[PDB]
RNA sequence: AAUUGAAGAGUUUGAUCAUGGCUCAGAUUGAACGCUGGCGGCAGGCCUAACACAUGCAAGUCGAACGGUAACAGGAAGAAGCUUGCUUCUUUGCUGACGAGUGGCGGACGGGUGAGUAAUGUCUGGGAAACUGCCUGAUGGAGGGGGAUAACUACUGGAAACGGUAGCUAAUACCGCAUAACGUCGCAAGACCAAAGAGGGGGACCUUCGGGCCUCUUGCCAUCGGAUGUGCCCAGAUGGGAUUAGCUAGUAGGUGGGGUAACGGCUCACCUAGGCGACGAUCCCUAGCUGGUCUGAGAGGAUGACCAGCCACACUGGAACUGAGACACGGUCCAGACUCCUACGGGAGGCAGCAGUGGGGAAUAUUGCACAAUGGGCGCAAGCCUGAUGCAGCCAUGCCGCGUGUAUGAAGAAGGCCUUCGGGUUGUAAAGUACUUUCAGCGGGGAGGAAGGGAGUAAAGUUAAUACCUUUGCUCAUUGACGUUACCCGCAGAAGAAGCACCGGCUAACUCCGUGCCAGCAGCCGCGGUAAUACGGAGGGUGCAAGCGUUAAUCGGAAUUACUGGG
């Protein structure tokens, strides 16, 4: 399921930042960003009309790690939802349990937050959840179990969240590792950089 | 002979019985006159327990139908004074 | 095919002999009534109809008759014997 | 519990397998026909077996005596395809060869008797056909000592006459020399004095495990004297069955036959443990393979059984079963084996009859591979001529008889591919021309083949200087020259090639690397025409062993054989000599040692030395070649 | 709140514009093949041969219907050993119960198949000339007798299968009689028609001591009902072909008789000379129907495999009986084919029931466990039976979820590849370092599917009765195939777990070397006769992920069958 490959190399393929290596350190600039995605990344792409869509779809996937088949289920689930599809697709991907744990600063890179969920550390609403695809409910109170609490690695990872913008739609207790999701995020709050409209066009055909 | 009986459905290892009026010669999953309520033994204590429409059942008791012993226990579980 | 329930076959054989014997003796009493109509003897037709009335209704209780075919013998056949009368 | 399987080494058509059918009457009945003279049941099994006077392959039948199981099978000693009988030695460690009463044991049986020593399991001689005139009641039995080459002695002996004593013996005073070899028995001999013969039966029981000497036996089964009491010794003399049941079960396949009512049944003995019916088990394929059905092979009729005992052997159906496949895994046994020492015993064609019905006969050839494992075949020839690995004369009749019954096809072939390797007679100038005189392609080169010593093979060198030689296009010239070595003008394969290419003018705008490859083949068929043709045939050496007394009769075969004389050296009574004769006539050499040798003949050889050359006419095998590009243009070169 | 929905590109030509086919991007399947492959949950799994079938099993049950006892367990008269009441042990249907046998019910349901079927079928909405065991409402009856037969004995035919004759005996078996009505027939008068008793308990009374009698429960007989189920009638809708245009003689209608539970040429007798057909009759080819599934904006096109309804079929063909219901999967009788048995006189066999075997085919399963649960059959009930059902085992077949690690980590090394040999790329990748342990492995805890039912007790009903019984509270002992479960805790160790296609355009992603229109790729255009970005290999990258491609069927794109929507 997981790509488990060179995560930092994938950022240069998109030319921006997939945050697959947010790191305890801040900005990287050790991989030569943008100019060298690969051996023949010096070439200037023709950038086909089909390419901008596929370049946007793989970009949103790798930031979340969602597989292509599972990702298509989010698009069918978002078409039936009320309102514009453009917001509904990013909202359900924000509804994943591994992502909300990442918003709380629990773990550094997103790959760590997924495995943190996998080892029965997360316990939302007083019930442990292993699956990272879990659909978080409004007004949930996720919190790590006391046996997995403050296990060294978890403590230093929270320091990175202080430099993070920190979502307004959720808040962590910090003094006891107790997060609390509330309202579904607005499109203005999340992202405001990726072109979610491009993704729908790829599944429009 | 018409009779009220559970029809037994749901996912595997997830029983979900369907109380329904049907002649005995019919299959358990076969033809039935009409459904009336449902029984969820694995539901436990929550917002839902075991709905049971006694009003239509009170009509079939006079039609000669023979309630099964499983449905007969549901007539007691729904009680009258309780 | 070997079966523990083969007794239903031999008993149906044992039953059909006694059952047809009652159906055969009754119909011969019925064909006798038709001979009285062709003879033109309206008086003998009334007597033969009386001979069969107790036995033909009796079979209907036994299930040999669906107590509807026997009524037809008490219907159209009665319409013949009295028309000659 | 169980019992070891009895042998059946009826070598030289000893009919000792027909004596096994008498053993089924002794173990009978309580309900059986008792067998009959000729064929006759006796577990005949397949059709057209007893009608031939001998079975096509070794059989098996259920039996018991002395409150013990006594399986056995025979004979496999006919012919001719005796290697198949070598696969039955794995079926049981026992032996019971029937030496002939005429001049001792037959020499062909001595080859199967010497093969029993390699098995490492005990065996015993038996006086088959004792009730007959000319029998060696005191003279021919001594010939079994000279042929056994050991110190085996009979446990009893008599001469008749109507009498057939057996228990009255045996080996008084002098007998017991095998005990002298035992470390314990040799110490009792130092004490002296008379002792009970049962006391020496314990030391003989140790030597019996090493199979140091054949157990005694006498009396023809036809006379019905000693053919039953001697069978009691097989029960005690035979080694006890390795019963266990501790698991895990293990075994290996032994033999199988494609019965018409089968249609398949790969029987195999259980080396250890036991297999429950309708249960999966391990195999050599590395997958699950339950035995859906299995039954013991009773002599009177097949019989099902819910589970085989440990050490038992019984047929069982399966979807697949590779030969010698582990029932475990895995069996842990080791022994020597060979197909009578012959990689190919005179291959013979067998092209099926009919332009289409012959093709279905090819599939029956896969059915010959389901039968005896010592069998092989492949359509290496361009005509797809059959080339079966089976050998022997009478053994071929079973493969031909099988075609008249198991299938509906037949063929007659024997000469095989000629195997010619024609070479050019001398080197001569040649050239493909220049420009467009001319025909495609415009690219050309001047081939200049030259003579070479025999067996040197094909050769070529890039004489042209760069860049006209072409760093890449020049290689097609060699690959195209190889196309002309597939056949000469007479269709014989190219040999002694030496085409040193030289001149090669070519135009660049229209030249292609296939253009040079095409003109290159014409340089080899034109330069081969100046060769005038030179036919040659292989002449591999063929060493053979013959008895010295018959060795003088083998020199007469030399004048008829095309081979020339070669060095050889005697080896005691055995003799041998290093021959070297051509393969076209080498297949007939086997017939010569089967007659002049008197059955002692033996030989072996392998192909070697491409040089040969012989008359007459220089005939060649067509045709070469077709289904290739630009082939019709080579006909224009003839005129 | 409940369909908010319609995309296109390549390729005719030196170039273009239309017309016009092909082909690709989409979703999808009861798929196969090729390569790879750790686990879990939920489904599906013979679409080819309606081909033939070894073996097991798939429908039995009631002693509270009856004669009985063949076994087993108790009791009793009686017996033998001997620790004379400890043991041995013959009799005995006297009890608990139970083979065979009679009789009641089921076997027409459940389960499978799509051969047959273009309408005798089904769907949709109506219709009257019907039937309906079991279940149930209402009103009455339930009186009194006779004669046989299985089992069982004697004898006997036959190898078996399986009987024959002569005798004994019961019933809720059969059969006259008495008795009947709003029932049946008839305009009416009148005529005629049914049965069965058992089980539990008991005060007085009555006992030829078989029991009567009182009472409860259940069964039986008749009528009118109720529901359910089935048959029958019509209209409309429900495949292809006109290179099938005439078809029909019980054929159309009438009349009478017979026939069916019931209408009807449903069938005989006679009479009439009609009937159906271009809004497609007969014939020919094909097909189980439909709710639905897939695709599509919709209209529709394909299909209908699983799930569910009806129908057809049960080796082939045909026929009838038993019964409320069959003109009949695990019934009978017969012809025939195909197998097997024989003592060769004569019988046995029908897996399109679940497994399984051979054969066919590209291709699809275990001769599993349990009636714990539901349902059906029988029984008052307990229980028995159930290849239905509940599961388990097998296969990546499909969907879905998860893991195969995470963070740090530059000398930006070794190796590989590329080069203008300056270097770049592989590459935070690996090693190193710091942590974590899901799932597997291993060792302990452990839900839930279970309601009942049995015993016991109290009370309310019933009743002469504090007895029985019915019903409701209540106590004790309990009922799990799955199942070494779900799930949880604990243990060790980054430990056991990543492949496949593609990289000329369409279509996201490249160089180098080898082979020179050779070898080969290909869905369309088409490449290779040159350091081929289209071959082969390697480097790199992309796509996707326990799957990835290929092939096939179907739809959309295709407004190239346009009804919506073309000439």
């Amino acid at each position: 399921a997981r790509y488990l490959g060179p995560k930092l190399k994938l950022s240069r393929r998109e030319g921006t930042d997939l945050f697959l290596k947010s790191g305890v350190r801040a900005i990287d600039t050790k991989c030569k960003i943008e100019q060298a995605p690969g051996q023949h990344g010096a070439r200037k792409p023709r950038l086909s009309d089909y390419g901008v869509q596929l370049r946007e779809k793989q970009k949103v996937r790798r930031i979340y790690g969602v597989l292509e088949r599972q990702f298509r289920n989010y698009y069918k689930e978002a078409a039936r939802l009320k309102g514009n599809t453009g917001e509904n697709l990013l909202a359900l991907l924000e509804g994943r349990l591994d992502n909300v744990v990442y918003r709380m600063g629990f773990g550094a890179t997103r790959a760590e937050a997924r495995q943190l969920v996998s080892h029965k550390a997360i316990m939302v609403n007083g019930r442990v959840v292993n699956i990272a695809s879990y659909q978080v409910s409004p007004n949930d109170v996720v919190s790590i179990r006391e046996k997995a609490k403050k296990q060294s690695r978890v403590k230093a990872a929270l320091e990175l969240a202080e430099q993070r913008e920190k979502p307004t739609w959720l808040e962590v207790d910090a003094g006891k590792m107790e997060g609390t999701f509330k309202r579904k995020p607005e499109r203005s709050d999340l992202s405001a950089d990726i072109n979610e409209h491009l993704i729908v066009e790829l599944y429009s055909k | 002979m018409v009779t009220i009986r559970l029809a037994r459905h749901g996912a595997k290892k997830r029983p979900f019985y369907q109380v329904v009026v049907a002649d005995s010669r019919n299959a358990r999953n076969g033809r039935f006159i009409e459904r009336v309520g449902f029984f969820n033994p694995i539901a436990s204590e929550k917002e839902e327990g075991t709905r049971l429409d006694l009003d239509r059942i009170a009509h079939w008791v006079g039609q000669g139908a023979t309630i099964s012993d499983r449905v007969a226990a549901l007539i007691k579980e729904v009680n009258k004074a309780a | 095919n070997i079966k523990s329930a083969k007794k239903r076959a031999i008993q149906s054989e044992k039953a059909r002999k006694h059952n047809a014997s009652r159906r055969s003796m009754m119909r011969t009493f019925i064909k006798k009534v038709y001979a009285a109509i062709e003879a033109g003897d309206k008086a003998a037709a009334q007597k033969a109809f009386n001979e069969m009335q107790p036995i033909v209704d009796r079979q209907a209780a036994k299930g040999l008759i669906h107590k509807n075919k026997a009524a037809r013998h008490k219907a159209n056949l009665t319409a013949q014997i009295n028309k000659l009368a | 519990m169980k019992i070891i399987n009895i042998g059946v080494l009826a070598h030289v058509d000893a009919g000792k397998t027909t004596l096994t059918e008498s053993l089924l009457y002794n173990s009978g009945a309580i309900t059986e026909l008792g067998s009959v003279d000729k064929g006759t049941t006796r577990t005949d099994n397949t059709l057209l077996e007893r009608q031939r006077g001998i079975t096509i392959q070794t059989g098996i039948t259920s039996f018991q005596w002395e409150n013990t199981k006594v399986n056995i099978i025979d004979t496999p000693g006919h012919m001719d395809f005796l290697a198949e009988v070598y696969r039955s030695l794995s079926v049981l460690d026992g032996a019971i060869l029937l030496i002939s009463a005429k001049d001792g044991v037959q020499a062909q049986t001595r080859i199967l008797f010497h093969a029993l020593r390699k098995m490492g399991i005990p065996t015993i001689f038996f006086i088959n056909k004792i009730d007959q005139n000319g029998i060696d009641l005191s003279t021919v039995y001594q010939d079994i000592k000279e042929k056994l080459s050991a110190e085996i002695v009979i446990k009893q002996k008599v001469e008749l006459y109507p009498n057939v004593c057996v228990t009255n013996f045996t080996e008084s005073e002098q007998w017991d020399t095998v005990i002298e070899g035992n470390d314990d028995l040799l110490e009792k001999y130092m004490s002296g004095k008379s002792l009970e013969a049962l006391e020496l039966e314990q030391e003989e029981s140790i030597r019996f495990q090493n199979c140091s000497l054949f157990p005694l036996y006498h009396g023809s089964a036809k006379s019905n004297i000693g053919i039953d009491n001697l069978i009691e010794v097989i029960t005690n003399k035979f080694y006890s069955s390795t019963h266990r049941g501790p698991s895990e079960l293990c075994g290996n396949v032994f033999k199988i036959e494609y019965t018409k009512k089968r249609q398949r049944l790969a029987y195999i003995r259980l080396y250890s443990g036991v297999l429950h019916l309708r249960d999966s088990v391990r195999v050599s394929e590395k997958e699950k393979i339950k035995v859906t059905e299995m039954y013991t092979s009773i002599n009177g009729e097949l019989c099902k059984i819910d589970r085989a005992y440990s050490g038992e052997i019984v047929i069982l159906q399966n979807e697949f079963l590779k030969l010698n496949s582990v029932l475990g895994d895995t069996k842990l046994l080791p022994q020597r084996k060979k197909i009578e020492n012959p990689h190919p015993l005179l291959q013979t064609t067998v092209e099926p009859s009919k332009p289409e019905q012959r093709e279905m006969l090819l599939d029956a050839l896969l059915e010959i591979s389901d039968s005896d494992p010592l069998l092989r075949y492949y359509v290496d020839s361009t005509t797809h001529e059959i080339i079966l690995s089976f050998l022997g004369k009478v053994q071929m009749e079973v493969i031909s008889a099988l075609l008249q019954e198991k299938y509906h096809v037949e063929i007659e072939i024997t000469e095989p591919t000629v195997i010619y390797m024609e070479r050019p007679l001398k080197n001569a100038e040649y050239t493909i021309h220049i420009e467009v005189p001319p025909n495609p392609f415009w690219a050309s080169i001047g081939l200049s083949v030259s003579p070479l010593p025999l067996g040197s093979g094909m050769q070529y060198e890039s004489s042209v200087s760069l860049g006209y030689l072409n760093q890449s296009f020049q290689n097609a010239v060699m690959e195209g020259i190889r196309y002309g070595c597939e056949q000469g003008l007479y269709g014989w394969n190219v040999t002694d090639c030496k085409i040193c290419f030289k001149y090669g003018l070519y135009y660049s705008p229209v030249s292609t690397p296939a253009d040079f490859r095409m003109l290159a083949p014409i340089v080899l068929e034109q330069v081969l025409k100046k060769a005038g043709t030179e036919l040659l045939e292989p002449y591999l050496s063929f060493k053979i062993y013959a008895p010295q007394e018959y060795l003088s009769r083998a020199y007469n075969d030399a004048p008829k054989y095309c081979a020339n004389i070669v060095d050889t050296q005697l080896k005691n009574n055995e003799v041998i000599l290093s021959g070297e004769i051509p393969a076209r006539c080498i297949q007939e050499y086997r017939s010569d040692l089967t007659f002049f040798t008197n059955g002692r003949s033996v030989c072996l050889t392998e192909l070697k030395g491409y040089h040969v050359t012989t008359g007459e006419p220089v005939c060649q095998p067509r045709r070469p070649n077709s289904r290739i590009d630009k082939v019709r243009y080579m006909f224009n070169k003839i005129t």
